């Protein structure tokens, strides 16, 4: 069993170290792996201070006792991300152990108002008797939004699903909301909205039948 | 060794048994080396199952050493990994990858105390349910250029009701990258997934160019090729 912090932050240009802890470390060097959310992990040092090519140089490795630790020297916004050390067990036939994670956030990055793209429900849809009214969200951040839809001027709050915020490629964050509705609904009413709102600010995007 | 690919049925039963094989292509699998499996349930941490060596000796995880069978396939250049008795907490995205020897003894050359796993696959989702496989339903969305800046419009393909996870789009064949962008799937009340695929392209080729979104859901064996034209 090894040991990490559940979350560390370091802000843009500073140093940072994260920790493993295990007694297994005595016996065995440790290796550390970057993993960005929808990816697989990535080996970022082999042990001790030995790294892949392609790693940068801002990361090294070092170890004492039961101890190991990585080291980013002037940590740039490509450092967020989650990281997990790995070893091999020193009792028994030596399994395999990784550390629990830790989840690394660089301070001081930009803000930004979400982009919202609404579309109706498509002729296809209609024909089959369904109706799907699509809100997509990105570019936001910090990653907290709230989404309401609306009929008319009226809250409908039935038959929404809104997906949690994950994070883009540049670090923003991306969401995206689903109003069904049946073809009648659909037709019944002049117009429907999407309401995001984000750091006390409102974006509105309104459909209607065509 | 240049490249791993894992493969498997992405859908099993409770109580059921989870089959799962790596293929090895560019190199052999009786080099020395322990070629190993690894998981991670979804929002949790990385896990190690086991490994294998090209004799046959294997080497399991404590937690998991009564459900667990890693095998090798010489003839094939292969290893396989079963996994009975799942339940839900087995659901979980599963890797193939290889690692370096070692030395359990005191007085071994220094490059025989390192562990890592530096060759991995590209990952494969196995959900542990007992509901049924369904396909999706790609229905096109129309361009819209309002939310977009000068001189462009945003059309996209809506994916819905499709279990389980996960599904790739691409944009004709690949040839269309730039502007790209896949949503997550949404989990709907009904058990079902859904996600949408925009693509952002000039608002003046929307009459000139045809747009097609390649929607791939391997647990059902569906490829879908949806057709996108303006309203």
């Amino acid at each position: 069993e090894l040991t990490q912090d559940p979350a560390v932050s370091v802000a843009l240009g500073q140093t940072v170290r994260i920790t493993c802890q295990g007694d297994s470390l005595r016996s065995y060097y440790a290796s550390w792996y970057q993993q960005k959310p929808g990816q697989a992990p990535v080996l970022v040092i082999y042990g001790k201070n030995n790294r892949p090519s392609g790693i940068p140089d801002r990361f090294s490795g070092s170890s004492s006792g039961n101890t190991a630790s990585l080291t980013i020297t002037g940590a740039q916004a490509e450092d967020e991300a989650d990281y997990y050390c790995n070893s091999r067990d020193s009792s028994g036939n030596h399994p395999v152990v990784f550390g629990g994670g830790t989840k690394l956030t660089v301070l001081g990055q930009p803000k930004g108002a979400p982009s919202v793209t609404l579309f109706p429900p498509s002729s296809e849809e209609l024909q089959a008797n369904k109706a799907t009214l699509v809100c997509l969200i990105s570019d936001f951040y910090p990653g907290a939004v709230t989404v309401a839809w609306k009929a008319d001027s009226s809250p409908v709050k039935a038959g929404v699903e809104t997906t949690t915020p994950s994070k883009q490629s540049n670090n923003k964050y991306a969401a995206s909301s689903y109003l069904s509705l049946t073809p009648e609904q659909w037709k019944s009413h002049r117009s429907y909205s999407c309401q995001v709102t984000h750091e006390g600010s409102t974006v509105e995007k309104t459909v209607a039948p065509t | 060794q240049v490249q791993l690919q894992e493969s498997g049925p992405g859908l099993v039963k409770p109580s059921g048994t989870l089959s799962l094989t790596c293929a090895v292509s560019g190199g052999s699998i009786s080099s020395s080396n322990w070629w190993s499996w690894v998981r991670q349930p979804p929002g949790k941490g990385l896990e190690w199952i086991g490994e294998i060596y090209h004799s046959g000796s294997t080497n399991y995880n404590p937690s998991l050493k009564s459900r667990v069978t890693i095998s090798v396939d010489k003839s094939k250049n292969q290893f396989s990994l079963k996994l009975s008795s799942v339940t839900a907490a087995d659901t979980a995205v599963y890797y193939c990858a290889r690692a370096p020897p070692y030395c359990s003894s005191t007085s071994c050359p220094d490059d025989y105390y390192y562990y890592y796993m530096d060759v991995w696959g590209k990952g494969t989702t196995v959900t542990v349910s007992g509901a049924s496989t369904k396909g999706p339903s790609v229905f096109p969305l129309a361009p819209s250029s309002k939310s977009t800046s000068g001189g462009t419009a945003a059309l996209g393909c809506l994916v819905k009701d499709y279990f389980p996870e996960p599904v790739t789009v691409s944009w004709n064949s690949g040839a269309l990258t730039s502007g790209v962008h896949t949503f997550p799937a949404v989990l709907q009340s009904s058990g079902l997934y859904s996600l949408s695929s925009v693509v952002t392209v000039p608002s003046s080729s929307l009459g000139t160019q045809t747009y097609i979104c390649n929607v791939n859901h391997k647990p059902s064996n569906t490829k879908v090729d949806k057709r996108v034209e303006p309203k």
